[PDB]
Order: structure tokens, then sequence, then C-alpha cells
């Protein structure tokens, strides 16, 4: 019996948190593997979803990202991405359409998901109201926090029904996860998820 | 479809190697 994985390729600026995120996932972090002819660390996410195993095979960069932009054997056969930027950091939000743009050019029309990583942070720069890329295309949006696992599988679950094609699939359980090294507050977490939804019904 | 057990891509039959990395098939 064939298994069911896609290629997730995760880009973004660096500092981001990119690798920060996909090691979460304690299996995915420990199965991972090496394509050394690319500088590229995969890392096989599995989920378990109410129609069964789904596995996201997320390519990691070595940080080639600081330095310019990504060679097409990286963004090859993707079929579903993440871009992620820093909410501390407004810059790594004003390159978020650079990557868009790279990304389309070798992957015509694949679901991509945009992530506010690092949330868990008082004094944020990018607010939900500065987010607005999505707005357009085919972008769903979360915050997240990698650091304390807040929404880590979200982008995932948006991203499963849309290659399946089943707005009803649902995760049975949540993967095992490295504990939570720093604490996203209930009330931050309430305000900007109220500051989320008080603006896709605004503008 | 066979499985490249390097990247873990989905390559073809007809594809010898990866066409994602350039890694042979086995
Ligand atoms: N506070 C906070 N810091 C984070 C988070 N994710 C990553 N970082 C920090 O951001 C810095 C760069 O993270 P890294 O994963 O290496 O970013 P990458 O270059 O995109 O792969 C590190 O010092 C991390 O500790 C987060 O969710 N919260
Ligand atoms: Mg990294
Ligand atoms: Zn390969």
């Amino acid at each position: 019996e064939p298994q069911v994985q896609f290629k997730l390729v995760l880009v973004g600026d660096g500092g981001t948190g990119k690798t920060t995120f996909v090691k979460r996932h304690l299996t995915g972090e420990s199965e991972k593997k090496y394509v050394a002819t690319l500088g590229v660390e995969v890392h096989p996410l599995v989920f378990h979803t109410n129609r069964g195993p789904i596995k996201f095979n997320v390519w990691d960069t070595a940080g080639q990202e600081k330095f310019g932009g990504l060679r097409d054997g990286y963004y090859i056969q993707a079929q579903c991405a993440i871009i992620m930027f820093d909410v501390t950091s407004r810059v790594t939000y004003k390159n978020v359409p650079n990557w868009h743009r790279d990304l389309v050019r070798v992957c015509e029309n694949i679901p991509i998901v945009l992530c506010g990583n690092k949330v868990d942070i008082k004094d944020r720069k990018v607010k939900a109201k500065s987010i607005v890329f999505h707005r357009k295309k085919n972008l769903q949006y979360y915050d997240i926090s990698a650091k304390s696992n807040y929404n880590f599988e979200k982008p995932f679950l948006w991203l499963a029904r849309k290659l399946i094609g089943d707005p009803n699939l649902e995760f049975v359980a949540m993967p095992a996860l490295a504990p939570p090294e720093v604490v996203m507050d209930p009330a931050l977490a309430a305000q900007y998820e109220h500051d989320l939804e008080v603006a896709q019904t605004t503008a | 479809s066979w499985q490249c057990d390097t990247c873990l891509l989905q390559n073809k039959v007809t594809d010898n190697k990866c066409i994602a990395c350039q890694a042979a098939k086995l």
C-alpha cells in the first residue's frame, strides 16, 4: 500500500524562525533527512486525519536565504508551501511578496499559507491590520509562535484540505510536539485572535 | 511512482534519478 505525502517548501527571510518551526515536530525532527547537494534538511511530518495518515515533507533551508534567492532544485515539485515572516521585523513582511513571486514562478498555482511567527513576544511591530498580502489570491494566514507551539497545526490542516479537497478533513490527534520553551499568554492570544477577525470583516 | 530515499520526493518510472536534487535511483 502506497502512502499519502506532499512536498512542502518552507520559505521566508532568514531569522524568521523557519527552522525553529519545522523542528517542533519530534518525529519529523528525528527522521529528517539531508540533501547535501542542495543544502536542505527534509522533515517528514505525519499528521493523523480522520481520513488517515498524511505526510508533509517539509524542506528546510541550511540558511542560504540570507545571501540571496533559492535554486529551482529547491522549489521543484513543491505541492504546497508556507511563507513565513517575523512579526517583530517589518522588513521580513515587506519581503513576503518577493518570496511569493520566486515561488509561483516555479510552482504555478499551489496552495500557500502565510505565517506570522514570534507572536509570543510582547512588543509586536506588524499588527493584524498591517497584514494584507493574503487578502489577494489563495493565501490563508495564521499568527504562529514556534516556541510555544501556538497554532502549529493550523497551516497544515488548511493545506491538507486543499490538497485532498476535503473541507471536512480533521486531525484526530495533535502530533507529538517539543515542550513550549516560552509561554503564550492567553491574553495576547485572545487580543491577537480578535484583532484578526475585526480585520477580515472590515477593509 | 517510486520515492527517493534522500529527500522523499515522488519521482516517475521514466525518471532514473531525482528531478529535484539529481540523486540516483537505487
Ligand atoms: N520569541 C520567539 N523567538 C523565536 C521563535 N521562533 C524562532 N525564534 C528565534 O529566532 C531566531 C532564528 O530562528 P531560526 O529558526 O533559526 O530562523 P530561520 O533562519 O528562519 O530558520 C532564533 O534565535 C530563535 O530562537 C518564536 O516563536 N518565538
Ligand atoms: Mg534555518
Ligand atoms: Zn531526491
